C-alpha cells in the first residue's frame, strides 16, 4: 500500500 | 493545536507547506506521440503526488486523524488537488495549461489523446473562472485544503473522526472571511464571494470525476504507463 | 433586464416555495419486493414522471426563463440528476436509515443490494441525508440549495446574469440564517457547510450516471426517451 | 429533442 506507506514514513 | 491556530496563523501555515512546482520531461524538439503526452503528464502528476502526500502532513488537523483516515482523504482528493493546483499555475495564461514552467498546452495539444480534450476545456474554463474572480493565493491555499479534507468525509466512534475533520473546516472558513474582511469587502460581498468560491469546488469534483474515468480509460487501453502510486490511487475510486 | 434580481428576499423564498414540484407515488404493487428488473423499473419510472414536474420547476425558478433556451436546455441536462438526488435526499431526512423514492415506496441499504452496483450510491444517499439531518437543514434552504445546483452545475462549461442570480440566492440563504437567529460566524459557517454539500451532491451525480449507463447498457429495463436524452447528455 | 418541447410546452 504505497500511499499508507509514504504516510508513514 | 490545529484548533488553536488564528486566520493569520492558519494561512501562513498554510502558505508555509505549498508544495513546489515541478518540471516535466517535455523537449520541444522531440516529437509527440499518444503515449508520450501522456507519460509526461502521469510521469509529472506521480512526482507531484509524492509532495501532496507530504504537502497533506503539513496541512492543520490532518495528521490528528487516524493513518486509515489520511490514506481515504488522498484517495477521494488526490486529482481535484492536483486540478486545482493546475488552473492555479494556469491563471495568468489565458488558454493555456501550465502544467509545467516548461510544459504549456492548449486545447489543440490535448488532442494527441483521445478524450483528453474535454478535461482540458474544463480545466481552462476554471482558470478562465478564477481570473475573474481575481482569485488570491491566500484563498486558493484554503481551498486546496478545503478539498483535502471534505471531499471524503462523507464516504468513510469513527464518528468523533468526523466532528473533528468539520471542525477544522469551519477554521478554514474562518479563515477566507477574515481574507476577505481584510481585503476591505462588505459584509454581503465577502458572503457572495465565500459562496463563488465554495461553488468553484462542486465543478471541480467534477473534473476529477470526469478525469478520474478518463485515467481508466488508458489504464485498460495500455498505452500510457501508469505509475504504482498512480495505478492504485485509481485503484481507490474502482470504477 | 431580469425581474429576479429585483424581488426581495421573501420574495424569492416564497417564489421558489411556490415553485416545487409535488411528491409523486410510485406503482402501488405491495407484492413486488424485489429484483433487479422490477427494482430499476420502479425507479426509472419514478424518474422519468419526476423529470417531466422538474422541467416546469425550473421554469418558475426566477432568473431561468430570461436564459435562451440552449442555456436552459444545457443547466438541465448537467444538473438533472443532482437535482433528483437532493430531492431524494431531502425527502429521507426525517427517515434515518432510509430512501423515499415515493411515501409508497421507502427502500433501506440491504435493497439498495437488489441491483448491482446501486449499494454504493445508496450509501451516499444515506450519509448525505444523515447530514442534512444533523444540520437541521430547512426546507427554506433547501429549495435554495436545490435552484443553487440548477443555476450552477452547468455554468462553468458554457454567463453574468446566472452569476448575479447565484449571487441573489447567496443573500437570500443568509437572509434566512439571520431570520433564524444565528449569530455572524454561524451565518458563513452554516453558508460553507451547505455549499460542501453540493461538492458531494455532484459526486454522486458523476457516480449515479455512470450506473445508469451500465443499466442501460444491459438492457435490463427499458428506459424512457426522455431519461434516455438526459443520460446521453452525459457523453 | 424532448427536453426542447417540454421546456416550451
Ligand atoms: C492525472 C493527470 C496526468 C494530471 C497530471 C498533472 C496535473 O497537474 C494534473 C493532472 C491528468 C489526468 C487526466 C487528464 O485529462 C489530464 C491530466
Ligand atoms: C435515476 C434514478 C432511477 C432515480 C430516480 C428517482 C430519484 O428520486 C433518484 C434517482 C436512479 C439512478 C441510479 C441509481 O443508482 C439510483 C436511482
Amino acid at each position: 500500500k504505497i500511499l499508507h506507506r509514504l504516510l508513514q514514513e | 493545536l490545529a484548533l488553536s491556530l488564528t486566520a493569520d496563523q492558519m494561512v501562513s501555515a498554510l502558505l508555509d507547506a505549498e508544495p513546489p512546482i515541478l518540471y516535466s520531461e517535455y523537449d520541444p524538439t522531440r516529437p509527440f506521440s499518444e503515449a508520450s503526452m501522456m507519460g509526461l503528464l502521469t510521469n509529472l502528476a506521480d512526482r507531484e503526488l509524492v509532495h501532496m502526500i507530504n504537502w497533506a502532513k503539513r496541512v492543520p488537523g490532518f495528521v490528528d486523524l487516524t493513518l486509515h483516515d489520511q490514506v481515504h482523504l488522498l484517495e477521494c482528493a488526490w486529482l481535484e488537488i492536483l486540478m486545482i493546483g493546475l488552473v492555479w499555475r494556469s491563471m495568468e495564461h489565458p488558454g493555456k495549461l501550465l502544467f509545467a514552467p516548461n510544459l504549456l498546452l492548449d486545447r489543440n495539444q490535448g488532442k494527441c489523446v483521445e478524450g483528453m480534450v474535454e478535461i482540458f476545456d474544463m480545466l481552462l474554463a476554471t482558470s478562465s473562472r478564477f481570473r475573474m474572480m481575481n482569485l488570491q493565493g491566500e484563498e486558493f491555499v484554503c481551498l486546496k485544503s478545503i478539498i483535502l479534507l471534505n471531499s471524503g468525509v462523507y464516504t468513510f466512534k469513527s464518528l468523533e473522526e468526523k466532528d473533528h475533520i468539520h471542525r477544522v473546516l469551519d477554521k478554514i472558513t474562518d479563515t477566507l472571511i477574515h481574507l476577505m474582511a481584510k481585503a476591505g469587502l462588505t459584509l454581503q460581498q465577502q458572503h457572495q464571494r465565500l459562496a463563488q468560491l465554495l461553488l468553484i469546488l462542486s465543478h471541480i469534483r467534477h473534473m476529477s470525476n470526469k478525469g478520474m474515468e478518463h485515467l481508466y480509460s488508458m489504464k485498460c487501453k495500455n498505452v500510457v504507463p501508469l505509475s504504482d502510486l498512480l495505478l492504485e490511487m485509481l485503484d481507490a475510486h474502482r470504477l
